[PDB]
């Protein structure tokens, strides 16, 4: 036979700022009496077992492996997750990206707050800057692009960046 | 706007003691940690002190609300001891907020170098200034180090309100000097009522001088 | 209310002539505006100066575009009178562009207020000092308006390296006040060789005046 959970974080982002809000819903099949849900953190049942787990106020303590069951269904891959400290995170799907793909930098702030004249960068060099905080694209990916990024911009006057972050090119 | 304020964490700001307070065993010197931007919806700040490195919430602390232009101010005065200071143990002032993603921490201390000698020498009015109704009595402070210092002027055994002084001013001769610049009515100068300069460091024998300008 | 201030796009800055180039009508002041954070999707920048408030786009002025660290800067230099910038006109930048909701302004003027001619007075080195390699010649600038001066030393027609000066000091006799320190060594004090304290201010006939300090 051949059932199997799933989990998806909602929004796409598996990489976070505390106060920061997320949900991991378990795709799964219920059957009688187990119209539950367990989730695992790391390798741990934890209690909540709605169907959808909701972080409000998240935090490092809720960084780590999630992974869900239900009855007829088998225990969900593993789908990591990070709660990191600061006024901003910069945020990708995956940072392994082929010769040429959809690169999508969010510089991203504390508790969303506002950012001003932001900039994303890397190797330490200023690479795109935008007056009000915008996301940044790269429509495929380059080689040469390989390196190590981060953003800083405006919390009014307080000036702000990001812990640094290794987007790697691979040849395919 | 009917008040505006806003959008970063509050700021902080650590000042350090008076350099007189400093050489006078008899008086308090006093670190002390300003918090402003304090919002009205998370007033509550937290302060944490550290002896360089020392005392997360342990104590010898002090501090207590201000209002303002529409945002809150909190001080915290962290009374020192003497030769600490003077050893140069740092100091650091840890601030706490809901509004700040993160605490703040900001050290002060005093300057790296081997202190100097003030020499110190008192001037009489040049005789082109004679003429108006009070003089310039002037006296200077000379190569010294660190800035941190005070002074005064004194006729007798009462001291004066009239005078200011420079800040200190970086000598090329690698230290410091400034200069103060006490106002008499002229008269007072003639008569003949001395004057003393009295000038505050750690280099001086008791951290104090006098030095003094009369005429003839 | 104290209007909402900061909301990206280009930011605006405004810098004044330089002092000394406002006396000696053989200099040009300049009053300059800079434009930084503009960005490459909307590089044309749009100024226009007012001064008294007039000439919106009129003209007298000169500016060009220019790389960084990411961003675009620009500038635009508006060649002054001398007169104007002392009777205190008032230097108005308006900054434009697609980036920014609206426009900024920006006001530049000379020290608001009624000005004072600076008394000047030489004073050789207290008895006490002679002491030492080199002796300290001082040069008090008293009571003047404003903070804007300069000061330097000659010895007959050369000028002088060693020596420094102090920031203007707010004395309570509503004007200013500064001390200038110039080193010699001893020797040449005793030779006799003439020294010249040199003052440039608004209020000297020439916005020049020279007080001089030797041994009598
Ligand atoms: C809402 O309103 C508040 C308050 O507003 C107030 O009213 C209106 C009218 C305002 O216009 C203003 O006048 C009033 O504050 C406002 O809060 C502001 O916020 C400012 C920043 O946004 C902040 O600015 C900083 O000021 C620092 C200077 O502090 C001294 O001077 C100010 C006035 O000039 C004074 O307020 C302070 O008290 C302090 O002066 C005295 O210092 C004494 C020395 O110890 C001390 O005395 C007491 O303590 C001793 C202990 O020994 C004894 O107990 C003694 O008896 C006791 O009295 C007191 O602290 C003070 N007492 C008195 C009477 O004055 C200044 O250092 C900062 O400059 C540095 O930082 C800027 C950027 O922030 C840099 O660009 C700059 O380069 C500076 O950098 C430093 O440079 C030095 C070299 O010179 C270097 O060594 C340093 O490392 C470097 N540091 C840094 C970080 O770079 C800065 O200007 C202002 O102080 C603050 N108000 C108060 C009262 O503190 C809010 O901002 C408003 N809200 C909004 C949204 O705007
Ligand atoms: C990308 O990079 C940009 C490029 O900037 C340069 O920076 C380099 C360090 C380098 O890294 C490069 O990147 C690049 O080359 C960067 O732009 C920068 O943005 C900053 C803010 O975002 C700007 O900061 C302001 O700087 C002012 C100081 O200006 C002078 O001094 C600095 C220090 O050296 C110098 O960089 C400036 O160019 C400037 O020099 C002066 O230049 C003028 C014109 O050239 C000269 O004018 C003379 O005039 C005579 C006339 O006869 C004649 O024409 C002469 O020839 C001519 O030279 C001056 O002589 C010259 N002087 C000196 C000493 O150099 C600050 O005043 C300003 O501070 C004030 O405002 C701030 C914000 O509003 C505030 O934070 C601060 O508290 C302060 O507040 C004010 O304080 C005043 C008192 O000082 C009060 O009176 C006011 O009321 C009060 N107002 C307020 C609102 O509080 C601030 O520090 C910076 O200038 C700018 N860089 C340049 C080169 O312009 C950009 O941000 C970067 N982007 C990103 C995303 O990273």
């Amino acid at each position: 036979d051949l059932p199997k959970a799933v989990v998806f974080l909602e929004p796409q982002w598996y990489s976070v700022l505390e106060k920061d809000s997320v949900t991991l819903k378990c795709q799964g099949a219920y059957s009688p009496e187990d119209n539950s849900t367990q989730w695992f953190h790391n390798e741990s049942l934890i209690s909540s077992q709605a169907s959808s787990y909701f972080i409000d106020a998240a935090t490092v303590n809720d960084s780590g492996e999630y992974r869900c069951q239900t009855n007829l269904s088998t225990l969900s891959d593993p789908v990591q997750l990070e709660v990191h400290i600061g006024w901003l995170l910069l945020q990708a799907p995956r940072w392994v990206f082929k010769e040429e793909d959809p690169i999508h930098l969010r510089c991203h702030s504390w508790k969303n707050t506002a950012l001003h004249k932001v900039t994303y960068l890397q190797n330490g060099k200023d690479r795109k800057y935008f007056h009000h905080n915008s996301d940044f694209h790269i429509p495929k990916a380059t080689l040469k692009d390989s390196g190590s990024y981060f953003c800083r911009g405006l919390v009014g006057s307080k000036n702000v960046s990001s812990e640094t972050v290794n987007i790697t090119i691979t040849q395919g | 706007c009917p008040a505006p304020e806003l959008l970063g964490g509050p700021s902080v700001f650590l000042f350090p003691p008076k350099p007189k307070d400093t050489l006078m065993i008899s008086r308090t010197p006093e670190v002390t940690c300003v918090v402003v931007d304090v919002s009205h919806e998370d007033p509550q700040v937290k302060f944490n002190w550290y002896v360089d490195g020392v005392q997360v919430h342990n104590a010898k602390t002090k501090p207590r609300e201000q209002q303002y232009n529409s945002t809150y101010r909190v001080v915290s005065v962290l009374t020192v001891l003497h030769q600490n200071w003077l050893d140069g143990k740092e100091y650091k002032c840890k601030v706490s907020n809901k509004a700040l993603p993160a605490p703040i921490e900001k050290t002060i201390s005093k300057a790296k170098g081997q202190p100097r000698e003030p020499q110190v020498y008192t001037l009489p009015p040049s005789r082109e200034e004679m003429t108006k109704n009070q003089v310039s009595l002037t006296c200077l402070v000379k190569g010294f180090y660190p800035s941190d210092i005070a002074v005064e002027w004194e006729s007798n055994g009462q001291p004066e309100n009239n005078y200011k002084t420079t800040p200190p001013v970086l000598d090329s001769d690698g230290s410091f000097f400034l200069y103060s610049k006490l106002t008499v009515d002229k008269s007072r100068w003639q008569q003949g009522n001395v004057f003393s300069c009295s000038v505050m460091h750690e280099a001086l024998h008791n951290h104090y001088t006098q030095k003094s300008l009369s005429l003839s």
